[PDB]
């Protein structure tokens, strides 16, 4: 995240940080006890996966970590119908045993299409992780969040010159300097409805960080809904 | 339902006799008020419970 602030320890309970090949290289949300979403460019191949759970400062220990493995991995099934586009840039995370719920560990909420529309129309969401702080710069220790803007599809579309398609949208600032980055990858887009906090997006592509006439490209979350709500279910 | 969600805190949906019936995603209660929404389990999505 650049330009933004660091969170409080429990601010953001959804969040979790993926640690594989590399460490701490993607975030992550929680949709229940057992299933993580997060972003598909974060996990392609069958490389062996962790989640962390009630992380804060990933080099100290906050006596709130639940670590989990990952044993099955879903990419939405038109992730990479075409090459190089990042359309539908969402993926499903299976654990091997259920995370433990709690003030640092709360699953994010979910509504349904239409309303998980109406909130991201709101204008505002929340969004946070642990990666680049500066672009081409250093990953953030403690983690980070950033409120940012809506912008309108028109606005969007020419800010450049890659396709952006019904499913994603642009959020960022016109003057820019805040943004999401390298590492926030699969991170959860939130939008506070009077104290409860449902997911709208998640972090998945740009161009740099933070510059002036571009923004953050977001998966939106109200056309996967349905899919998450079917895959995640619990039995 | 036009207007600021026919007073529901979360979800609206038009019945009938130009009337509102709120509903909740899971974790939450439709308050007896009819409009609100209160927590039915001890670690409800989307709130911050940190204190
Ligand atoms: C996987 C995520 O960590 C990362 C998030 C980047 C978000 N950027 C901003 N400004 N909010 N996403 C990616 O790295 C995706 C997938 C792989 C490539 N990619 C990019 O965002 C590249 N920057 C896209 C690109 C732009 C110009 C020229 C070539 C590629
Ligand atoms: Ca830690």
């Amino acid at each position: 995240i650049v330009g933004g602030e660091d969170a409080k320890p429990g601010q953001f309970p959804w969040q979790v940080v993926l640690n594989g090949k590399v460490d701490a290289f993607c975030g992550g949300s929680i949709v229940n006890e057992k299933w993580i979403v997060t972003a598909a460019h974060c996990v392609e191949t069958g490389v062996k996966i962790t989640v962390v759970a009630g992380e804060h400062n990933i080099e100290e220990t906050e006596h709130t970590e639940q670590k989990r493995n990952v044993i099955r991995i879903i990419p939405h099934h038109n992730y990479n119908a075409a090459i190089n586009t990042y359309n539908h840039d969402i993926a499903l995370l299976e654990l091997d045993e259920p995370l433990v719920l709690n003030s640092y560990v709360t699953p994010i909420c979910i509504a349904d299409k239409e309303y998980t529309n109406i909130f991201l129309k709101f204008g505002s969401g929340y969004v946070s992780g642990w990666g680049r702080v500066f672009h081409k710069g250093r990953s953030a220790l403690v983690l980070q969040y950033l409120r940012v803007p809506l912008v309108d599809r028109a606005t969007c579309l020419r800010s450049t010159k890659f396709t952006i398609t019904n499913n994603m949208f642009c959020a960022g600032f016109h003057e820019g300097g805040r943004d999401s980055c390298q590492g926030d990858s699969g991170g959860p887009h939130v939008t506070e409805v009077e104290g409860t906090s449902f997911l709208t997006g998640i972090v998945s592509w740009g161009e740099e960080c933070a510059m002036k006439g571009k923004y953050g490209i977001y998966t939106k979350v109200s056309r996967y809904v349905n899919w998450i709500k079917e895959k995640t279910k619990l039995t | 339902c036009n207007i600021k969600n026919g007073r529901c805190e979360q979800f609206c949906k038009n019945s009938a006799d130009n009337k509102v019936v709120c509903s909740c995603t899971e974790g939450y209660r439709l308050a007896e008020n009819q409009k609100s929404c209160e927590p039915a389990v001890p670690f409800p999505c989307g709130r911050v419970s940190v204190s």
